[PDB]
């Protein structure tokens, strides 16, 4: 296309020191800063499952990150969760009141994990089916893009926004995965919350920061 | 027979003795219609029995009574709900103006009374000619059915 | 059935949608499930089906060597110890490795001369198939055939083939069961059987889900 994010004048991943991109990536796919350094799209149909692979981790991290963010969140303003931080949450379910949504003792009350983890893999595989394979919602529709009955709002009519969009939805879900390897990390590391962590930074960033804990896994 | 009862129709059965749908010639100085209203109201007959008949064999409260205990307390099936009667009331008016303004938005009647559709899951309706119009006349008997007993029901509840 | 474009696959009804174009089905196994394209240049293909068959002896082997020692021990067997992963330090012990128990056989004490012979054959041994020896020379990678098949039960080419898709799934089992036998000694701590007989007692109370909050990170 015609626009800043595609063609070979679109902006690279080491600003004027990339020099020339790899051959391949030749930018006709949202989010192409031509950083491929290890070779591992050399083959097209490599390419292609990659950005496959890229597009749905990117929405999937997307909503953990809000899933992660909003409980605590809430929790911290006041809203009594069972286990508000988002590596604790799954625990609330060998509670004696059982997993209660928001607090409340008439929202969800589930007991038994095993129906939560079987109705999942029910819905879930159905779901991934679809994803594949044509179902209900479209047949011949766009393995990444089905639009659609997925559409309803109509925001990718217009081919240059829809390129637009997909560039910001790229860059959006990145940016998302990269936060969720951080919360994993900080989780592992700290031992709380994310929102916890970012208090404490606040509270004293020249002492209270990742260095901190440097001397937490060194051997002897 | 009445004449106007021209039939083809799965609710035939030659009792109009008023004439309700019976054409009038005009001065100036529809059967449809009336189908479908008595489509929707069977409709709602036999929803509101077969309710009305779990509610009595489940938890056992009367169907007249029911509102007064769930006004002091909402509970489904023995469970209880997190909602009270203001939030109820908004969001059933909400849904159930939603699906109204969704349903008479139909310019086609035979659509109106029949939309089939997402409605029908199985494709029981197809083009058949014979089989469905016997399955419309059990829907429409059953509607009939359903709205006399359930004005029974209303007539005892007075009185009693 | 099996090789044929109209095989079944890892899917089923939803497969048939999205296949690898590069899967025709030549080969045993071929579920079509490539979702990742790790296998689109054939010789990369090639290598990885080598791979997958000798992971899958392997974990066939290693499969019937975790059980066997616990349910001989469960039947009365003297043994130095049943569990799998913790049969590595009885040549530690003062009285050495016996196998089965009695001392008249094996005794090994010193883990250095094992380890020493283990290496020295193996590395013959796996120099030997991969690039060919005593036992044959320019034969098939992964199915040599001739002296390492005495019984003949592979010559019909038909039943051949369906013998090596039974081989091939098999191994698929068996490397799922060892990768189960990794992680649930890494949590649990028991033996696989230990594991099974636990579960019977209690199937609804203990499983996995028991052990969740093992490794939740501290302070
Ligand atoms: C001109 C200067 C310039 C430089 C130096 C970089 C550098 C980088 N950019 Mg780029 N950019 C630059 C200009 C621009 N970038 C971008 C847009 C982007 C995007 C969208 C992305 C990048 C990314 C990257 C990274 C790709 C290489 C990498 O993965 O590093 C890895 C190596 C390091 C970061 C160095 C190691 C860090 C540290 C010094 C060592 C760690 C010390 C630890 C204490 C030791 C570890 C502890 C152990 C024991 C556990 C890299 C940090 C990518 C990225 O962020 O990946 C992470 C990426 O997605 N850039 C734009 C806008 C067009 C630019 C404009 O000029
Ligand atoms: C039939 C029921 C059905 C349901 C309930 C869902 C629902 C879902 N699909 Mg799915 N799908 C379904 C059928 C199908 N999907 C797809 C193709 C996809 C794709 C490519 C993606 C999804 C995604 C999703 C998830 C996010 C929904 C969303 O994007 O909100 C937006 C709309 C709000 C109104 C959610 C689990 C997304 C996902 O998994 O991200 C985590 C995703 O990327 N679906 C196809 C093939 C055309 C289907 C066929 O019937
Ligand atoms: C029609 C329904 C159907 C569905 C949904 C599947 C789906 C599957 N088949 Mg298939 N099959 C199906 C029909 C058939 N299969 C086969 C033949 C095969 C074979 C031979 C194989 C498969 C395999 C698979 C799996 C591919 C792995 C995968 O996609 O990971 C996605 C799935 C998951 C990630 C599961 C997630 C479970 C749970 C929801 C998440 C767990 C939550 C944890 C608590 C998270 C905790 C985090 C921890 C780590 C900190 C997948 C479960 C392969 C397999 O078994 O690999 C494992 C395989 O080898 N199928 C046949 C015979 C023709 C079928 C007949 O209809
Ligand atoms: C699983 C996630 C995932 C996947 C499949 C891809 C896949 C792809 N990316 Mg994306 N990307 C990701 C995450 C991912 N990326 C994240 C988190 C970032 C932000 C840092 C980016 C930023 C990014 C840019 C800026 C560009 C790409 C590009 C590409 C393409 C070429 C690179 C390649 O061969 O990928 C193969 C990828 C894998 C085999 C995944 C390996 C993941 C390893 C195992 C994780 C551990 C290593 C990692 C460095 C750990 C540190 C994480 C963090 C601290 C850095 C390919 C379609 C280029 C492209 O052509 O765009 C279309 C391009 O310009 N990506
Ligand atoms: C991948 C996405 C993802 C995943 C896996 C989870 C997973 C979870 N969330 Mg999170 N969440 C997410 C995204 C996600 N969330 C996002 C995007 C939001 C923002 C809207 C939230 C907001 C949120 C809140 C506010 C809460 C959870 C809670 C939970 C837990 C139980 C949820 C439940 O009962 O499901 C089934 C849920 C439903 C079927 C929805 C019911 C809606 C009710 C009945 C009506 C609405 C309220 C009146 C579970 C760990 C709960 C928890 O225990 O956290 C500690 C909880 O209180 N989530
Ligand atoms: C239009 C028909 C209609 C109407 C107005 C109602 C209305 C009501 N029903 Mg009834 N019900 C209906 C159809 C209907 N139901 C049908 C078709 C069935 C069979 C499945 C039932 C079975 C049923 C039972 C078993 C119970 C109710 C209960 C209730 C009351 C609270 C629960 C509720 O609103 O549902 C909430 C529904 C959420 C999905 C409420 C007065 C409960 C009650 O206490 O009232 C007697 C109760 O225990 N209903
Ligand atoms: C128990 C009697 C009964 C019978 C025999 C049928 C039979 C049929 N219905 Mg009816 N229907 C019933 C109850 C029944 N339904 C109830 C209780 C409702 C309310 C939810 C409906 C609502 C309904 C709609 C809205 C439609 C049908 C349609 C159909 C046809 C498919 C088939 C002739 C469809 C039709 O006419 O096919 C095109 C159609 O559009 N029915
Ligand atoms: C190391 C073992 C190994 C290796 C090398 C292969 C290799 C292959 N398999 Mg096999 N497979 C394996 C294990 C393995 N598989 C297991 C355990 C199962 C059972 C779940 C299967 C089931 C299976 C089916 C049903 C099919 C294949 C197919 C293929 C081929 C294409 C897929 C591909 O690119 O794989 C490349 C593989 C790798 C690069 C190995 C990387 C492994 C990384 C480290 C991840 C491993 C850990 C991972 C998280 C485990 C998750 C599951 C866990 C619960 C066990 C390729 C020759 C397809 C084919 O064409 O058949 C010929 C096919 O239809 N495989
Ligand atoms: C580019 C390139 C190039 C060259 O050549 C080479 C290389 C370097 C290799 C490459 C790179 C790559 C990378 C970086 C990657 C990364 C990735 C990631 C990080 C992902 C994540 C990813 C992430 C993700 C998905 C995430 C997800 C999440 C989730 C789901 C969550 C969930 C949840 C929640 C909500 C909360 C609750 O409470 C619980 C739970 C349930 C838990
Ligand atoms: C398919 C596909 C496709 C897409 O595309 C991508 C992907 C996903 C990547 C792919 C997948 C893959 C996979 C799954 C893999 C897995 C593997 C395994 C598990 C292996 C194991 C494996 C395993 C194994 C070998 C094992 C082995 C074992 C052994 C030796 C053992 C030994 C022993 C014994 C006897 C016992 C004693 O006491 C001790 C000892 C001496 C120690």
């Amino acid at each position: 296309p015609d626009s800043f994010w595609y063609g070979p004048e679109r902006p690279l991943f080491l600003g004027a020191f990339t020099g020339e991109p790899p051959s391949y990536l030749t930018g006709e796919f949202p989010g192409d800063y031509g950083w491929d350094t290890a070779g591992l799209s050399a083959d097209p149909e490599t390419f292609k499952r990659y950005r496959e692979l890229e597009l749905i981790h990117a929405r999937w991290a997307m909503l953990g990150a809000l899933g992660c963010i909003f409980p605590e969140l809430l929790g911290s303003y006041g809203v009594p969760f069972g286990e508000a931080v988002w590596f604790k949450a799954g625990a609330q379910i060998f509670q004696e009141g059982g997993l209660d949504y928001l607090g409340n003792p008439n929202l969800v009350h589930a007991q038994s994990i095993l129906a939560i983890l079987g109705t999942q893999v029910l819905l879930m595989g159905a779901i991934e089916g679809y994803r594949v394979n044509g179902g209900p919602l479209g047949e011949g529709l766009d393995k990444l893009y089905p639009g659609g009955s997925f559409d309803p709002l109509g925001l990718a009519d217009d081919p240059d926004t829809f390129a637009e969009l997909k560039v910001k939805e790229i860059k959006n879900g990145r940016l998302a995965m990269f936060s969720m390897f951080g919360f994993f990390v900080q989780a592992i590391v700290t031992g709380k919350g994310p929102l916890q962590n970012l208090s404490d930074h606040l509270a004293n960033p020249g002492t209270n920061n990742a260095f901190a804990y440097a001397t937490k896994f060194t051997p002897q | 027979r009445p004449e106007w009862l021209d039939g083809s129709l799965p609710g035939d059965r030659g009792f109009d003795p008023l004439g309700l749908s019976k054409p009038s010639e005009f001065v100036v100085i529809g059967l449809a219609r009336f189908r479908e209203c008595e489509l929707i109201h069977g409709r709602w007959a036999m929803l509101a029995c077969l309710g009305a008949l779990v509610a009595e064999a489940t938890t056992g409260v009367s169907w007249v009574e029911a509102g007064k205990v769930e006004l002091d307390g909402a509970s489904y099936a023995g469970l209880s709900l997190p909602f009270s009667i203001t939030q109820l009331i908004w969001i059933e008016v909400i849904l159930v103006g939603g699906a109204e303004f969704y349903r008479n938005s139909e310019t086609n009647p035979e659509k109106r009374c029949y939309p089939g559709g997402v409605f029908d899951p199985l494709k029981l309706a197809s083009e058949d000619e014979e089989r469905a119009f016997r399955l419309k006349t059990a829907e429409i008997k059953h509607a009939r059915l359903a709205m006399v007993s359930f004005f029974g029901y209303g007539v005892q509840a007075l009185s009693t």
